[PDB]
């Protein structure tokens, strides 16, 4: 979290917390209500975001779900939607934490090696997260959509 | 290193759960307590040298054998090392007050503290007595100042005494 | 060392044991002097009735050389 | 020559005193004085 | 094990002094919570087996864990899983009554990960089973006492982490 | 405190005389001024060791 | 405490707490204010109970303060009175906890081979805690002196 | 374990040869040193408890170890420390009689460092306790016996450190 | 006796007597004349040893002879002297047996809780046996006083 | 176990007195006889197996006792009788070293006559075996030493008979 | 040795050394010079005892070197004399140590299983050791041979 | 590490008093022995290859250790053993001139037992090598300086054993 980063940056140079870190933590605390609202509407609409974004992904990229594809079959399609729900949950965790380090520590270290072992196209996973970004950004106000799309675009950058 | 937000996220990640209303209530309580935590940390930012000096000036009168010969705070080298240790404890207590979670204390203070103190002959009882002296001073200063919430101040020091202290009963 | 030749009967109170239990129900035994107190207390908190006990070895009033 | 033997010679015993009650028991020392 | 009372007595005893006013406040807080703790412990002790039944039906039954090839397949392993869930419920009730997780640190989490790894016990499935116990207990007792039980149940889960 | 500090100064001076290295004096007197000046007169200490 | 002792017995029998010990924890948390009143009574009378008990001990057993004794001298009598304050603090902890475990884990297990190294007479320390009991019952009310006398008598029984 | 005689016998048996002249010389040295070892063992067996008593009074009483919060505060901790000192003194007497520190490896120093590290025992404080044991023992037992006891107790200290 | 210990060790190991213990029985059966010389010296001079040792104990530790002590009064000091006579008799039994098993089977087992019940300081009993040992060693011949004092200070070590 | 020395000590302790000259004379007699006792014990231990084998070979072998229909026919009964004779030789050697037959009364003569009467062990055949052992030991260890050995041997023979 | 046996016994009873065992160690220490003389004579003449006792063994038991025997053959008789030299060296070790535990640990534990696997008559090896003690008794002085034959006696008792 | 001077000053500092009556005696004995100890250090440092040469030639050469199957077979192992004996001689010189074995405790005996047990180096053969070192130094420097080196060399031997 932002609190974790500020405490770590103070402790690395072995001092108490600077006024800049206090101002940053104060901004984190004041934006906590809006961040909690964004996380609340994401976890409330968690099923329809995954459903609509998976539908848009499978319409835009039929090759991953056609026979010979990585996600062909109902079980592999359900596993792909489970992965999309996993990344939406990590997006909600990042929205709560105010930064990107829970998404990084849980689902973005070794993601390329994992999906290379799985045989899954990582650019198609990034397309799935981009469709989740578009569907979720259509479900909020403009500032909330930009704030959530920041974490979404971090996941896009880590996947591609 | 984990704060309250990070440990709640880890606890929900372990079960693979989305954040429910109880998690929203915990984060909401942390966010409204955060202003008081910031105020308390900014208070102890100013006074920290005076806190550790008066903590030494109370601890070495409660246990005066520390400054007598064969005590571990005898020479001024050992005295300055003890005051540096008290400054370390107050700095990480400030960190735990900001983070609202004692995982920072566990990871960066307590995991080798008995090992170092038993290696160098440093007592643990006078150390945790100094911890509680610092806790009483910060609680009294917060009660004197305009602090609406003072309940969270005693938590990192009590956690440090419980973790570091030898199990009596 | 001086030994006690004891004879006692201990009943079962908790379970109906389906194996043959007469040999550890009723028995005549040789217990040592230093272990006789704890053996008697063990079987006697267990709940048996001791029917007989004697000094198999040694003599009463032995000041030295009983070991 | 034979004054080489510092460690190998006869050791010199030190005078090490028993530890006494210290200034943390000043209250109990005053209490015992008023007990007399 | 340590409750809140023995924790306060320990913290005062390693200082060598008597209980000051903050110790009195902590004891009065524990005595205030003790009514709810005793009521919740009585309800759980009465409906002990029903919570385990509901949690097993919610999380473990009709799955690959209880199907052939799973670790809850054989009936000795099923009864072992039932006994483990009774262990978690009973020691979580103990930790609720004490107001501290030292009992879980000493007898429950003491090498439990090594034990389950040597046996082949599914850590994820038993974490979901403890979660089902938490949900059933919170439904049975209430919001506040269910949350108090869930603190130590999540402590057992994070020990299994 | 002042009397035991004076006797302790003389004791460590003799100990450094025996040791042949003033390193003990350097370590145990380098940082002593700031801690001692709060409740004891630093000029009085200078005249005392003089 | 009583809660820890009841949980230890229930865990040894591998069972939940019976409604009997649940009712005792109920009675204990109702009488917590009362047992804390004896706690602040002994805390306020800390420097007086052991004062009169040490005076009565020294007039009853003058061999303790005689030359050649275990507690001859100002320093040794100060250590003796420190042990008096230690045991009064342990009795305070016991009447706080409602069980004799905080007494016995600190000052009663191994006390015989603890004091045989120092030459301290066990029966004399027992008589000292006796005089603590009578002085506490002298300047404390009757039925609560019976409750405190239960833990004092446990100290006597485990020591002597 | 082994003494000096069995050490010579085991070395000659590992070599596969009989006792040569240097082996006889080492045996004659041990037979020369035996009487002082026997009378030293008699003196230490006489003053077994008292050496521990004045050593712990010399080093550890009225200090941070016996003050509250230290590792010798409670009576069970004091009894365990006195038990450890009795073990060290008895096994040092055994090593002094044998003329070899092999029994200290077999019985004492094989896992005691990990034992104290798990227990939280201050090995610096135990080292100072054994130095006090050295001083009190060398005060009572003589000079050459004091050297032998000091060598074996310093071996115990080196195994601890 | 030494022969009794050798017999019970050979019987416990279920074997004949070892060469070492056979040589020990032979050397003891030769040195029994000197052992009985020590015995007749001690029995002839038994009263002055215990009188001087009791006087030296009384001047060394006056808390015994003080009021409130363990031996207050002439009959109780006579009882203490009778106990010292018993210990000297057991030392004579030890030096005629060649082994400490008579002192174990008469006056060593249970002696700690014996004097715990009596209130007698067993460290002062050990001091009394030290005084008996040093007065006896000053009285009789030193080469035999070493052999007597081995059993004496084994008794001292078991007392302490 | 009661020997001559412990008998002297106990005969002193029953009246509580010290050792007089009357108890001194028998102790001097024991000290005079002890060298012959050690020599006889060394010879008996030197030829412990061969005495038993030779006495068995010329006393009861190829007879009706070891014939079928006899008690000593079966190899289990044969090994039991060999163990019994070795036990009699070893414990009579113990009695010869101790100077008293209390070891025989306390270790061998404790419920053995009724055991042999129950098992049908031939008393006369055991008497002949004991006499064969006694005369072989009397031929081997000497005249006076053999007779003093035979004192305990026919004492335990009369006790078992 | 006897020192190690006494230390092991004292550790088993958790006590210091009894003065009887201190006397046995003292007497072994004083009398070790005769044992060193015995061992020196044996290691000086160590081929002669093996030579004469092997000759006497091949006279008394020619079934050993008869065809079909265990030691039939040149190399087998060489291994026979090798075993005799091993047991002679063990007897020297036992004479030096003053106690028979090194002999028991090196060459008397599992000797029955070893020679049963090898097919070797254990009573014939006992006869060879007895003839070795006959030759050593002829070679040494009377008291020294009488003391040194007891270790041979223990070997005879364990093997036969 | 510490030396005799630091040990004296530390003991007097723990007492809080000056160097009253026996610290002065220890210091004057140390300074009296010091110039001859420096001369012995000069001789040992000048001749240091010869001591390890005569030690290996006296004790370890032409043995099972140097023949195949031994721990000194290969040339790397031989050179490592030469370097170890040089380490023992040099740190014995260090402890002999410091007057305290704390340098041996903190830089030699802290890990010597564990490195030799992990490597498989024969403890008895290393002890014999150090004994050859101490008699060669006693022959080459003198009886008194040989004993002053040999007490620390025997301290290293006791640390081995
Ligand atoms: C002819 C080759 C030269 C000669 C030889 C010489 N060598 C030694 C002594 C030893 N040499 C070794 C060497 C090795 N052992 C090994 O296992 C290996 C690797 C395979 C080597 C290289 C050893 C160990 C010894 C010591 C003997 C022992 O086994 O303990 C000597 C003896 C010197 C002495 O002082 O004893 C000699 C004479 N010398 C020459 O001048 C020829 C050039
Ligand atoms: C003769 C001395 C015996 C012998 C020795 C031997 N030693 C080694 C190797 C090592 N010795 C050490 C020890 C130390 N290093 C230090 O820095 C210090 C203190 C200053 C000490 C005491 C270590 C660490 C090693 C390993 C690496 C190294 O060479 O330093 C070996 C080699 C083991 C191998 O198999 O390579 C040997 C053989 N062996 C004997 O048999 C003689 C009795
Ligand atoms: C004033 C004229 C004199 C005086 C008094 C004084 N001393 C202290 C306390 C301390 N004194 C020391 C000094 C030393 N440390 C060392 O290592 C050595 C030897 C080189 C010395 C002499 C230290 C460390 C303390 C602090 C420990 C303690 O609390 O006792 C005080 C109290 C300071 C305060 O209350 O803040 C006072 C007033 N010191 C002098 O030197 C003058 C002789
Ligand atoms: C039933 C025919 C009659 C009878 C029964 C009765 N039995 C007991 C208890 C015991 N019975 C035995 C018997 C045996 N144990 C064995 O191992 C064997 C051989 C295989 C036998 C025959 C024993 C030992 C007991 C003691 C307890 C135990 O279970 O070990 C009781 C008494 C139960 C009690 O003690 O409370 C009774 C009453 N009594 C009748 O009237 C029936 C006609
Ligand atoms: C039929 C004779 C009776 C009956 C049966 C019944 N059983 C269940 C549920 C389960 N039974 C088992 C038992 C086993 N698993 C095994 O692997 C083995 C041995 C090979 C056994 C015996 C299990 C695991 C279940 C749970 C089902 C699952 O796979 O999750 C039920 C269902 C109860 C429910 O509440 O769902 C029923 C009805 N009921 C009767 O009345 C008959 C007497
Ligand atoms: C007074 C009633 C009697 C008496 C006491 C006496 N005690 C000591 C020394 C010690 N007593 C203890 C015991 C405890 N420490 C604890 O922390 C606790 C539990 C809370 C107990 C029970 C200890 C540790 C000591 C050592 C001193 C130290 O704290 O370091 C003495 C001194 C003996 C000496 O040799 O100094 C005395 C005199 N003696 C009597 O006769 C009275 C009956
Ligand atoms: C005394 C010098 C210091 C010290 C001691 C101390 N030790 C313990 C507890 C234990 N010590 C041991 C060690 C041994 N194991 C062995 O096999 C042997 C003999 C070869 C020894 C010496 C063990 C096993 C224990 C555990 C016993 C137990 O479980 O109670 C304690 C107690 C700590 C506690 O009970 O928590 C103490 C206090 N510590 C000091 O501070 C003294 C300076
Ligand atoms: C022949 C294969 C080997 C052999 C024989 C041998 N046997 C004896 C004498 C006896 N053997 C026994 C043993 C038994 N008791 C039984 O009941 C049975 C059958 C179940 C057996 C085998 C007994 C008792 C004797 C003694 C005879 C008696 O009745 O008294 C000897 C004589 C020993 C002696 O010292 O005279 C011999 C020689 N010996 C060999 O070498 C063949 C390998
Ligand atoms: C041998 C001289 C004659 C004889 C002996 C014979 N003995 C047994 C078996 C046993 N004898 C005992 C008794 C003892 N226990 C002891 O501890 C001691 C020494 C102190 C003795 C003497 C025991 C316990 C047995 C074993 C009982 C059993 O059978 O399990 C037997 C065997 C009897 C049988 O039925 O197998 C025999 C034959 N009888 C002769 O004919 C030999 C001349």
């Amino acid at each position: 979290s932002i609190v974790t980063k500020s405490i770590v940056n103070a402790d690395a140079e072995a001092r108490y917390l600077s006024p800049g870190e206090l101002d940053r933590i104060k901004a984190f605390v004041t934006g906590g209500a809006a961040r909690l609202r964004i996380a609340e509407t994401l976890t409330g609409s968690r099923e329809t975001i995954v459903k609509q974004a998976g539908d848009r992904l499978f319409q835009k990229r039929p090759d991953i779900v056609s026979p010979g594809g990585n996600a062909y079959g109902e079980e592999m399609t359900a596993t792909c939607l489970r992965d999309m729900d996993y990344y939406l949950r990590l997006v909600t965790y990042g929205v709560v934490s105010g930064d990107v380090t829970p998404i990084e520590e849980i689902g973005l270290v070794g993601v390329r090696e994992m999906y290379r072992s799985l045989g899954t196209p990582i650019e198609a996973v990034a397309q799935s997260v981009r469709e989740m970004k578009e569907v979720a950004s259509g479900l909020m106000s403009s500032d909330d959509a930009a704030e959530a799309s920041a974490y979404f675009d971090f996941v896009i950058g880590k996947m591609s | 290193m984990r704060d309250a937000v990070t440990t709640l996220i880890k606890n929900y990640d372990l079960t693979g759960r989305y954040l429910d209303r109880n998690a929203m209530d915990e984060l909401k309580a942390y966010f409204e307590s955060g202003s008081a935590r910031i105020a308390a940390a900014a208070m102890i930012n100013a006074n920290s040298a005076t806190i550790v000096k008066r903590a030494a000036a109370q601890l070495f009168e409660e246990i005066p054998e520390l400054i007598r010969p064969s005590g571990n705070a005898y020479t001024t080298r050992r005295f300055s090392a003890c005051l540096r240790d008290m400054d370390y404890y107050l700095r990480y207590a400030s960190y735990a007050l900001i983070a609202a979670d004692n995982n920072v204390l566990d990871e960066r203070v307590l995991q080798g503290l008995r090992e170092t103190y038993n290696s160098l002959g440093v007592p643990i009882g006078p150390t945790v007595r100094g911890i509680q002296i610092m806790k009483e001073m910060i609680e009294a200063m917060a009660e004197d100042s305009s602090l609406n919430s003072t309940d969270f101040i005693a938590s990192p020091f009590d956690h440090m005494t419980r973790e570091l202290s030898e199990l009596s009963v | 060392m001086r030994m006690f030749r004891i004879t006692a009967c201990v009943p079962s109170q908790t379970r109906i044991r389906t194996q043959r239990e007469l040999q550890n129900t009723y028995f005549t035994k040789l217990v040592p002097y230093d272990n006789w107190f704890r053996e008697q207390q063990r079987i006697m908190k267990m709940g048996g009735k001791i029917v007989k006990v004697e000094l198999a070895t040694g003599r009463p009033g032995t000041n030295a050389g009983l070991a | 020559p034979s004054q080489v033997a510092f460690a190998s010679g006869d050791p010199i015993p030190q005078n090490v005193a028993r530890r006494t009650p210290g200034p943390s028991l000043n209250r109990f020392k005053e209490m015992a004085r008023q007990v007399k | 094990m340590q409750d809140a009372i023995t924790a306060v007595i320990n913290s005062a005893d390693v200082q060598g002094k008597y209980l000051d006013g903050a110790a009195m406040d902590k004891l009065k807080s524990y005595f205030a919570s003790g009514e709810l703790r005793v009521r919740a412990a009585s309800v759980i002790s009465a409906n002990a087996a029903t919570i385990v039944k509901e949690a097993v039906a919610k999380s473990l039954l009709y799955s690959d864990v209880t199907r052939p090839g799973g670790n809850m397949y054989t009936t000795r392993r099923y009864a072992a899983c039932i006994r483990d869930l009774d262990y978690y419920l009973r020691y979580a009730t103990y930790a609720m009554l004490a107001g501290d997780a030292s009992i879980l640190d000493e007898r429950v989490l003491n090498g439990l990960k090594e034990t389950y790894n040597s046996l082949g016990v599914p850590i994820s499935s038993t974490v979901q089973a403890i979660q089902a116990i938490k949900e059933v207990t919170a439904s049975l007792v209430g919001a506040d006492a269910g949350k108090e039980m869930g603190v130590y149940l999540d402590y057992i889960c994070s020990g299994l982490s | 405190k002042s009397l035991r500090d004076m006797s302790w100064f003389l004791r460590y001076t003799t100990y450094a005389i025996v040791a042949g290295d003033p390193n003990i004096i350097v370590v145990n007197t380098r940082g002593l001024k700031e801690v001692i000046e709060n409740a004891c007169s630093i000029d009085a200490t200078i005249v005392a060791i003089q």
